[PDB]
């Protein structure tokens, strides 16, 4: 039922990982300060997508076993995953409680920031769909985990080796979900189909920044290589 | 060929 005390002694450590992150508070007080032009806004895109990729590679190497794991795969892991854990991080940021009319300002700068008409309304209806299970900072840390050490992603050569240190976390986030959520036993079956729709999101994530409202599209060499741009 | 993302798995 409870966790035990190994559970508890990872929770913390993925916690502890997980605030190496920039504060969803100067993201968002950046974002609501003044508008910004397309221009303007793809540069800052590019800038804060250059630091998740970073702060999400350390995160990744602190994975109970993850370095154990066969460099090739590890490489699988992290690519495949980098784009849905920045959307995922984007969903909790966006969901941040903050004062009255401010998340509408938000999303309206968000809307208006350059990013293209087809993939605005998927965008906020999967950070609509997230807000709604009111997951806990918790929840997030556990859940990035996971999409991270999928043992399903492709060109994984040993599934078993990822499924092995996946396991322990669905666990911790299974017991988690019964004790934040008890009149809810829908809840961790809800997170992980989550998963599933954040998954849809790397169909189209390269024409994302590629028709982005602005004359050229200039990305870092890192970004080149996790989202799949030149 | 995922160079960069090479460097930051493997490097300290
Ligand atoms: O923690 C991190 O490391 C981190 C890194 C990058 C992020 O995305 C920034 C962009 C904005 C860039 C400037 C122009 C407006 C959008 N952004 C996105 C987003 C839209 C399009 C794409 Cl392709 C990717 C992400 N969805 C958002 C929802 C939010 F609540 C929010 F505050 C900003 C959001 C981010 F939210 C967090």
């Amino acid at each position: 039922m409870e966790l035990t005390p190994d559970q508890q002694t990872l929770l913390h450590f993925i916690m502890d990982s997980y605030n190496k992150q920039r504060m969803p508070q100067e993201i968002t007080n950046k974002i609501l300060k003044e508008a910004f032009s397309a221009e303007e806004n793809f540069l800052i895109l590019t800038e804060m997508a250059t630091n998740h990729v970073q702060v999400l590679v350390e995160f990744t190497k602190k994975l109970p076993g993850f370095q154990t794991l066969d460099h090739e795969d590890q490489i699988a892991l992290l690519k495949g995953s980098a784009v849905e854990a920045m959307f995922l991080r984007s969903a909790e940021i966006f969901n941040k409680k903050l004062p009255s009319g401010h998340s509408d300002l938000l999303e309206a700068r968000i809307r208006n920031s350059g990013i293209s008409d087809e993939y605005i309304t998927p965008m906020f209806s999967f950070y609509k769909s997230i807000g709604e299970l009111k997951m806990t900072q918790e929840e997030y840390a556990l859940l990035t985990a996971i999409v991270i050490l999928s043992p399903d992603r492709q060109y994984i050569k040993d599934r078993e080796a990822v499924e092995k240190l996946q396991e322990p976390l669905l666990d911790v986030l299974q017991k988690l979900c019964k004790i934040h959520q008890p009149e809810n036993p829908q809840h961790f079956a809800c997170l992980l189909g989550r998963l599933t729709e954040l998954r849809t999101f790397n169909h189209h994530h390269a024409e994302m920044l590629m028709s982005w409202r602005v004359n050229d599209h200039k990305f870092t060499p890192l970004l080149c290589e996790i989202w799949d741009v030149q | 060929d995922h160079q960069l993302l090479r460097y930051l798995l493997d490097k300290d």
